[PDB]
């Protein structure tokens, strides 16, 4: 008997095998999802008091320990993180309602606006040397040929008004790029950082216009404890403020459009 | 209105970045840099330098060796005639030693220029990838990449000398034209009676979508936390920021569920790596194991059955 | 530019060919169909004659084929025979003047042949002719060469040195791909293998090499090219292979390609030691038959006319 | 929506006025629509 | 239930529409008025693809009914119907699933929308979604629409859909030789090479040997620099995988919008442009 | 049935701009809607030809 | 039918440079839209021969 | 809108006169159309 066709053939084992590992591996993926976040927020656990910690399927990882380099400390994931209230009140009180920010929602801290506690430290160059400085600071830097100077534009808000002027440029002595622009704000000659990311250029008008906030909240921008480099914490801080006005700046970003 | 963080604005220049050091034994880096405005316009403008080992020297040789055979080859077909050879490039090609000759070295005319830039392609392209096994402990990092060029070299190796080898003619390889090799890939899937049935090359195909999926999700995510420094990964990752946060968030809150900073780019990772591993696990099975891949379906009941609506009488069966 | 390029518009011309959501459809340019129908537009045939005579074998001396006719049919028969294939050079081009039974010129053992091709054709091979059948002006159009014939080609030009790529060049036979270009030669005058596809899932007993697919695709793009479809035309792409799946074009065109193996092998080729070489290639092998020969790029040659009815003197007996 | 009760007369009056005058040339386009061509 | 961290964003408002009405979550889902659309459009296209699986090309107690998975199929109509509403089961269900389908991810995108707005984040990702709602409206509203019919349209079924982009891909031959077919091509592999490549560099640098701390910016520039004298930087490699994988997702739609109604030939023929230019 | 009309008040709680470029859009599609509607059917008015269909004034 | 002396008002709510070239872009695309519609159907006015075919009968 | 009271009457005027010449353009063609081959 030369024929037993088998209904076994090797493409199905090895299509068995694959899905084997291919649930491995989702598994796992999913276990590295959880090295952050975890466990989550419901009022099961505030009900229970806490005795229902959620974390789902699969479950969390071991911590594993990233080693900064220089003399920087150690950080463990997943860790645990102390709570943080919550700059806001419950338009509901019922439960997956939003919250309301308490007070005035660009200084609230909450929605657009909220940020978490990065280091009080700075990023460093491989060196050792604040990598995010200004251009006052990093000597070397340059504006590129064929580049209007950002120093000397005038910064102008979302409503028109002018916010202040170009102060400085503050560059990454890691990877050479405009990270930040300093404004030397109008009514204040305060000075603070503009993030990038939130500065569209008019180079034929040498003006640099910020949808994010009004010219005036320029005043509120958060605060650098040294005006010659910027922590961690400083950075959040900074931006967080200005995303916030993306909803606050003004009485419709709120939505609805119908 | 708002800055996309697709075209650099405004740049900013600093002298140029011979890189971190290497240790001892690790050769000197050679070319002194360069700055493109445009390059500039969208990323590091920095050209170079570049590391040249006696492993990248030799991977530059035998790679540019295989270049010469193939190109010398094409312009032979064309009598010489740079003009005819501009003209049908596309069209032009070195075929592989013809199944008369088995697995036996051929003749120079009938085939061996072929097994000799097959041979010099694959040293060169395995030394690539021991070179960028070295220049990543230069730098005491990890072997990612390498485990990755590893697999790409996996479905390569499958591809062109694995399968072969195994089928006993080197006839099965691909040819080194464009048109040629286009070809090459039809009459595959020809030949094996359909690969759209092919598990393997279903789940290939699931996995290239998938690399277009994640970076796409993930290279827009990164854009739109761009604005608090997102594209610092690795402090997003050590230090998670409100970039990392509202990223995970907007997944969080669009699909049910997200990851982390550093996760995601592990998610990506084994997508691509998988795309190639079932790949070359796909053209294995071919003529090794299965000979009609849409059989093979029926025989699993995998192929819809459509009412019979236009159909033609076996003269063959007359 | 980096030109941009080749372009036709918007709605194409189009036919549902499988069961709904399979994808064996097709498309076509409405305005290059018009042109096709007036490029492919055929004679009207010449009044029927009564005849009502005797036949022709009794009052000609050299009439070896078109013998049961009357005379009045044969000499209606010579005039479509004059118009279908030399009409600027007229009754000479066949004949030695002043001599219409002498064969003393070539066109004729020729011609001949060819009133025993047409026969074999119209009479034998219905199940690829239909009742439309053909005729002369089927290959020749007016002309006394085919335009479409063909000829076993060595392609572009190689050193001593090294060998062809026997597939891999720009050539329009293989619907500019670069699969090989003669894919006539092993298959549409000698019967070379067209099969490739196994007919069992796992392996061991199909010896089909891939190249031998190669060449089954080139040739698949000639013939779909020669009558101007795709794929769909005749298969069900999921099968190649599969009758059942496949469209009742493919049983036609495989009874079509048995006779272009007839015609080509002996009607043609035994006709080579009496051929001029302006009529013959580089190989010495003659003006040969393909499909686009008489199709001339649709599916039924002049969209399915139906002229040879109308000549009884050309079918056998 | 800023708008005072009285520009809620206004803009209600334009709006109606305006919408009555558009329901008009429909009604114009679809007489013409159906004595050239009945389609009911 | 929320992230560790997530309660302090979950602010109120940033709706485009809705407002108040359904500005709320659910577990970790957000809602918003196209969270509610979309469920719709969603579950009435799915709950069809139930019935069509329930019913069969030829009725439920047929053979060619099917609940298997690999082969449940529901199919256009005819081209005989043009562009006219089909009845239902010859093809009207797969016209209304399928408006159902354009409807969700439509409601999707735009409910990723209001996400940006309520995090405060670019729209960089509802932006990018939108390139694969287009392909797939060219794959059933564009394309089927300049060819006079719906029926162009694809099935929706596991397999019999891979035989949809079998037979159309065979109408031109030797479809392989559609260039922009060649570019998305491309793009679709060079997309997959980049992330590899990013993939691998986060995550060998983040975890490197021990005996190593976290890396830097300094290093990852100066790896991909050992290797191939350039480094396009971290910022722009997240710009370049999203142009490629965008710019993939473009070419397929106009290699599959040529693919008929501006091309008719086989694709291989279209080449001939380039043999025959005055050159040679 | 009841007795307040005074559906001015409309206007006070629906912003205006966005209602009125809402109606110019949606009359628009529904526009482009409904002529792609008659004209893929009997109703049609381009695929006939007043007097004579006019690719049948001439074949040749 | 008549024109409510206020309709100035409609260009204190919509902005004009928005309208105007909003207008244009939906005119001109309407225009190259329509006249391949038409191209498209029995009343094409380019592939008629008028007044004499202008190749020839074929290659002569 | 960045307009006066005084300059949306200006505008409307031109923004009206300017419409019906288009419309008027538009008029001679669907009549030269209609002559040349009229349509229904
Ligand atoms: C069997 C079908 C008949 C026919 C039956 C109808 C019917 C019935 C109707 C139309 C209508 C329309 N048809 Mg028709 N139509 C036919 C064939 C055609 C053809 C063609 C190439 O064959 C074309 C281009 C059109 C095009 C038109 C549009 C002009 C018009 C409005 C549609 C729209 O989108 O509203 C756009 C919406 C707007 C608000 C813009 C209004 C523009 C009009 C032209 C007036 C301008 C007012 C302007 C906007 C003033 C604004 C205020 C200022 C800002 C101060 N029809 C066929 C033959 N058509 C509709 C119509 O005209 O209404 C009277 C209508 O009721
Ligand atoms: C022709 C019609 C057949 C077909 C036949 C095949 C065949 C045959 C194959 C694929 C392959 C694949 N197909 Mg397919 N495929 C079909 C239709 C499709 C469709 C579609 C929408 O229809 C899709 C999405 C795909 C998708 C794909 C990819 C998912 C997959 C390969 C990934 C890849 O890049 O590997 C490519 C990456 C590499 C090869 C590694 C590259 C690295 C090398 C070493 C680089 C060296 C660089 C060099 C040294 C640089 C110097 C240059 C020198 C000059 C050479 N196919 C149909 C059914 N397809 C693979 C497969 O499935 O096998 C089971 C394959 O081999
Ligand atoms: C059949 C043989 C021909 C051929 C015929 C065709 C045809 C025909 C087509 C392609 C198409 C493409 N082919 Mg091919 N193709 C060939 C061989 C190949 C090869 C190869 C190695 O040989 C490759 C790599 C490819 C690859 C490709 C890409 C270029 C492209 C598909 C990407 C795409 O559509 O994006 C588009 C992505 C989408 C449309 C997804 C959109 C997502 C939507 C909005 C949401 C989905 C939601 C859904 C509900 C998700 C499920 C989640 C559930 C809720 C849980 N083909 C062979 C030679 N190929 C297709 C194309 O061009 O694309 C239009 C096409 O039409
Ligand atoms: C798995 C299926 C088949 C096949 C499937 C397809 C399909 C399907 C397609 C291609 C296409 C191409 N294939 Mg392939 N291809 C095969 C395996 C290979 C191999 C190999 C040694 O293994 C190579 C070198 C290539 C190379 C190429 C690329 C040249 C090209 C698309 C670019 C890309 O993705 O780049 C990513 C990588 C880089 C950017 C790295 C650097 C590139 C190097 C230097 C390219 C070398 C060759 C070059 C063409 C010669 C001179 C330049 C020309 C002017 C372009 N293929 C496998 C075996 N390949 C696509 C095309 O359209 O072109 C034919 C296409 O449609
Ligand atoms: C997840 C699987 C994906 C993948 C991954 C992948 N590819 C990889 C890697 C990885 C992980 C590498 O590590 C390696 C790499 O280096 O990445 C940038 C590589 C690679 N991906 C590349 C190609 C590639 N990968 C592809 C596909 C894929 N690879 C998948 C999408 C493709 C396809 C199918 O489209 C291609 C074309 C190469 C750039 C690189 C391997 C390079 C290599 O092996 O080099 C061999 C030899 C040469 C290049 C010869 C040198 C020729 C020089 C360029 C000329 C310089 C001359 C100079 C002037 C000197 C003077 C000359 C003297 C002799 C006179
Ligand atoms: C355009 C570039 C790439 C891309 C980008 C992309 N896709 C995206 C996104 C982005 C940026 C999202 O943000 C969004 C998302 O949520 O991320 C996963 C999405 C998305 N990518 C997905 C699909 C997807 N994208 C794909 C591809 C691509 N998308 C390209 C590779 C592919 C393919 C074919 O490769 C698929 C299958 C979804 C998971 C998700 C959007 C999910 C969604 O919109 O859900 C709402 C709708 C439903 C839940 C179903 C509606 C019910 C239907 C009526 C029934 C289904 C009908 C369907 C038409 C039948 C088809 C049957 C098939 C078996 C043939
Ligand atoms: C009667 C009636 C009421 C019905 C009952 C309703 C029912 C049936 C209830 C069941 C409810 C349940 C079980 C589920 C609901 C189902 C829903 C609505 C559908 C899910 C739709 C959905 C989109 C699923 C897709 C799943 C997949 C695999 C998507 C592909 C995307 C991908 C590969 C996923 C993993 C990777 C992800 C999520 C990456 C996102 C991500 C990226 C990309 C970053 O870059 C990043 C950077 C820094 C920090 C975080 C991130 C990050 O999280
Ligand atoms: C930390 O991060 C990292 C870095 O930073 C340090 C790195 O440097 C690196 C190293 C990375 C590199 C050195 C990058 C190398 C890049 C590679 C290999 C990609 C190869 C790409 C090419 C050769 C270019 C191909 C494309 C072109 C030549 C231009 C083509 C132009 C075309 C087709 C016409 C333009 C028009 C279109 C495409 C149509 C419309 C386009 C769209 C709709 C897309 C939209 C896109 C956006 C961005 C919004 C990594 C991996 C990293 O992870
Ligand atoms: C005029 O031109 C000058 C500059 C001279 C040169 C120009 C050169 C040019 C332009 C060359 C162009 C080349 C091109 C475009 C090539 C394209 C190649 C493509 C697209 C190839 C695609 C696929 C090819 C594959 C997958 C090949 C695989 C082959 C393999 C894996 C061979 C392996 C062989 C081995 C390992 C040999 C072993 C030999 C042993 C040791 C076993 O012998 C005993
Ligand atoms: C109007 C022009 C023509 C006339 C009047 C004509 C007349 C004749 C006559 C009278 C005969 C019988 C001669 C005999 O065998 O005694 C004959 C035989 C023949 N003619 Fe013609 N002829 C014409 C054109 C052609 C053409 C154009 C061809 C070829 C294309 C052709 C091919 C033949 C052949 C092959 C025979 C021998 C027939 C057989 O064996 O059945 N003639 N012709
Ligand atoms: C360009 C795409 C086409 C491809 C790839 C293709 C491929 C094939 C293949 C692979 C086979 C062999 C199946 C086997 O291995 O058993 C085949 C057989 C056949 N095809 Fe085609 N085909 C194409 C177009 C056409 C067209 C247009 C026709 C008819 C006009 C046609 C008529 C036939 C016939 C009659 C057979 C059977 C021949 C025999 O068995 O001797 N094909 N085709
Ligand atoms: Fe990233
Ligand atoms: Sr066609
Ligand atoms: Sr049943
Ligand atoms: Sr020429
Ligand atoms: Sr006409
Ligand atoms: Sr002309």
């Amino acid at each position: 008997s030369a024929g037993i066709t088998h209904y076994i053939d090797a493409a199905q084992i090895t299509i068995w095998a694959f899905w084997l590992f291919f649930f491995g591996l989702i598994i796992y993926l999913r276990r590295e999802d959880k090295r952050e976040g975890y466990p989550l927020d419901s009022d099961r656990t505030e009900r229970s008091g806490g005795r229902v910690k959620v974390v789902g399927f699969p479950d969390l990882p071991d911590p594993k320990t990233f080693v900064l380099p220089h003399n920087g400390g150690t950080v463990v994931a997943p860790r645990v993180e102390a709570p943080v209230a919550v700059n806001a009140t419950p338009f509901s009180p019922a439960p997956g309602s939003p919250l309301v920010p308490n007070g005035d929602p660009m200084l609230s801290g909450f929605g657009p606006a909220a940020s978490p506690d990065r280091p009080k430290h700075c990023d460093l160059t491989f060196e050792g040397l604040p990598k995010i400085v200004p251009m006052r600071v990093a000597k070397e830097f340059s504006i590129a040929e064929g580049d209007p100077d950002p120093r000397g534009m005038t910064v102008v808000g979302l409503d028109g008004e002018v916010a202040g002027t170009v102060s400085d440029v503050w560059v990454d002595r890691s990877e050479p790029q405009i990270r930040y622009l300093e404004v030397e704000v109008a009514a204040n000659k305060k000075k603070v950082l503009l993030p990038i990311g939130f500065s569209r250029f008019d180079k034929k008008a040498r003006k640099v216009k910020v949808d994010a906030i009004k010219a005036a909240h320029f005043a509120n921008v958060p605060t650098l404890s040294n005006p010659d480099q910027v922590t961690l914490y400083e950075e959040d801080k900074v931006c967080a403020y200005y995303a916030g006005g993306k909803l606050y700046a003004t009485a419709e970003r709120a939505g609805p459009l119908l | 209105p708002e800055y996309q963080n697709i075209f650099t604005a405004v740049q900013v220049r600093a002298p140029a970045y011979p890189g971190v050091p290497l240790p001892k034994g690790n050769l000197p880096r050679i070319g002194r840099p360069i700055f493109s405005y445009w390059l500039g316009k969208i990323g590091d403008a920095q050209i170079g330098p570049i590391y040249l080992g006696l492993t990248g020297t030799l991977s530059i040789f035998f790679g540019l060796v295989a270049i010469s055979i193939i190109g010398f080859n094409m312009l032979a077909s064309v009598h010489w005639d740079v003009f005819q050879f501009l003209k049908h490039f596309f069209w032009l090609g070195l075929e592989p030693p013809p199944p008369q000759y088995g697995l036996r070295i051929p003749p120079l005319s009938e085939g061996g220029w072929w097994l000799m830039a097959g041979l010099f392609l694959t040293l060169s392209i395995l030394l690539w990838w021991v070179r960028t096994y070295k220049r990543a402990e230069a730098l005491g990092m990890s072997q990612h990449l390498s485990w990755a060029f590893a697999a790409a070299i996996f479905f390569y190796l499958v591809l062109g000398f694995i399968r072969p080898v195994m089928m006993g003619s080197w006839a099965k390889a691909v040819p080194f034209g464009i048109f040629p090799h286009l070809d090459w890939t039809a009459a595959f899937s020809i030949r094996y009676g359909n690969l759209y049935y092919n598990p393997f090359h279903m789940l290939s195909i699931a996995f290239l979508y998938g690399s277009a999926l994640l970076f796409a999700m993930h290279g827009a995510t990164i854009l739109s936390v761009s604005r608090f420094g997102g594209d610092r990964e690795i402090d997003q990752i050590t230090h998670r920021g409100t970039a990392a946060e509202r990223a995970a968030l907007f997944w969080r809150w669009t699909m049910g569920f997200n990851v982390t900073m550093e996760s995601i780019h592990r998610w990506a990772w084994w997508c691509a790596v998988l795309t190639v591993i079932t790949a070359g696990i796909g053209i294995l099975l071919s003529g090794t194991v299965v000979d009609n891949w849409y059989l093979w379906a029926v025989k699993h009941g995998m192929a819809p059955a459509y009412p019979e609506v236009v159909t033609a009488v076996n003269p063959y069966e007359t | 530019s980096v030109m941009l390029l080749g372009c036709e518009g918007p709605p194409p011309g189009t036919e549902q060919i499988g069961y709904r959501g399979v994808g064996m459809e097709n498309y076509y340019n409405k305005r290059q169909r018009a042109l096709s129908i007036q490029a492919n537009q055929p004679v009207e045939s010449l009044p029927a004659a009564d005849s009502t005579g005797p036949k022709a074998s009794e009052v000609y001396q050299n009439v070896q084929v078109l013998k049961d006719l009357s005379v009045g049919e044969f000499t209606r028969t010579m005039v479509a025979v004059t118009t279908w294939v030399s009409p600027k050079e007229g009754c000479n081009y066949c004949h030695v003047p002043g001599n219409w039974a002498s064969d003393d010129i070539y066109t004729k053992v020729v011609s001949r042949r060819m009133f025993e091709l047409v026969r074999a054709a119209n009479s034998d091979w219905k199940a690829h002719v239909a009742e439309t059948g053909v005729t002369c002006y089927t290959c020749h159009r007016g002309n006394p060469v085919p335009k479409y014939a063909w000829v076993t080609d060595p392609g572009p030009k190689y050193p001593s040195g090294l060998k062809p790529t026997g597939q891999n060049y720009g050539s329009k036979t293989v619907a500019y791909a670069s699969l090989p270009f003669d894919p006539l030669t092993p298959f549409l005058d000698q019967a070379n293998e067209i099969r490739i596809t196994g007919n069992a899932a796992l392996a061991g007993s199909n010896p089909a090499s891939l190249k031998q697919a190669e060449w089954t695709f080139g040739l698949m793009m000639n013939i779909s090219d020669s009558l101007g479809v795709g794929c769909t035309f005749c298969h069900n792409t999921r099968a190649f292979n599969d009758w059942t799946q496949s469209t009742p074009k493919r049983t036609t065109a495989w009874y079509a390609i048995r006779h272009v193996r007839d015609i080509n092998q002996n009607y043609i080729w035994p006709l080579n030691d009496v051929l001029p070489a302006s009529r013959k290639g580089p190989y010495g092998d003659p003006l040969r038959v393909s499909c686009m020969t008489c199709h001339q790029a649709v599916n039924k040659p002049l969209y399915g006319a139906q002229m040879a009815k109308d000549y009884p003197g050309l079918y056998k007996t | 929506t800023g708008l005072t009760d009285d520009e809620a007369k206004e803009f209600h009056a334009i709006f109606m006025q305006s919408m009555y005058a558009w329901f008009g040339l429909v009604v114009i386009a679809h007489l013409l629509a159906w004595l050239y061509r009945p389609w009911l | 239930a929320m992230l560790s961290f997530e309660k302090k964003y979950r602010v109120r408002g940033g709706t485009l529409i809705g407002g108040d009405l359904f500005d709320f979550w659910v577990g970790p889902f957000y809602v918003g008025f196209f969270g509610v659309v979309g469920f719709c459009f969603t579950l009435l296209g799915v709950l069809l693809i139930v019935w069509g699986a329930t019913i069969g090309p030829t009725g439920p107690t047929s053979d060619l009914q099917t609940y298997n998975l690999w082969r449940i199929s529901i199919a256009p109509p005819d081209l005989s119907y043009g562009l006219r509403m089909a009845p239902l089961t010859e093809g009207g269900l797969w016209q209304i699933i399928t408006i159902c389908a354009a409807g969700a991810f439509i409601s999707w995108a735009l409910r990723e929308v209001e996400i940006c707005r309520k995090l405060g984040i670019g729209f960089h990702v509802p932006f990018a979604f939108s390139f694969a709602i287009g392909a797939y409206l060219v794959l059933v509203f564009v394309r089927p629409l300049l060819m006079g019919a719906w029926g162009h349209g694809f099935p929706y079924g596991i397999l019999s859909h891979l035989d949809w982009v079998s037979n159309v891909g065979y109408q031109f031959l030797h479809f392989h030789y559609n260039p922009a077919h060649m570019l998305a091509i491309s793009f679709f592999f060079t997309n997959c090479l980049a992330l590899s490549m990013h993939g691998s560099l986060i995550l060998s640098v983040t975890n490197p040997q021990k005996g190593e701390p976290v890396k830097t910016s300094e290093h990852e520039n100066t790896f991909f620099r050992d290797i191939v004298g350039y480094s396009i930087g971290a910022l722009a490699i997240h710009r370049l995988g999203l142009f490629l994988a965008l710019s993939a997702a473009f070419w397929s739609a106009v290699c599959i919008l040529i693919s008929g109604p501006f091309w008719t030939r086989g694709w291989p023929e279209w080449w001939n442009w380039w043999l025959e230019l005055p050159l040679w | 049935f009841t007795m307040n009309a005074n559906l001015y008040k409309i206007w006070l709680i629906l912003d205006p701009r966005r209602v009125l470029v809402s109606i110019v859009a949606f009359q628009i599609v529904l526009g482009l809607l409904i002529h792609m509607i008659v004209l893929s059917t009997d109703l049609n008015w381009l695929d006939d030809n007043i007097p004579v269909s006019y690719q049948a004034l001439g074949k040749k």
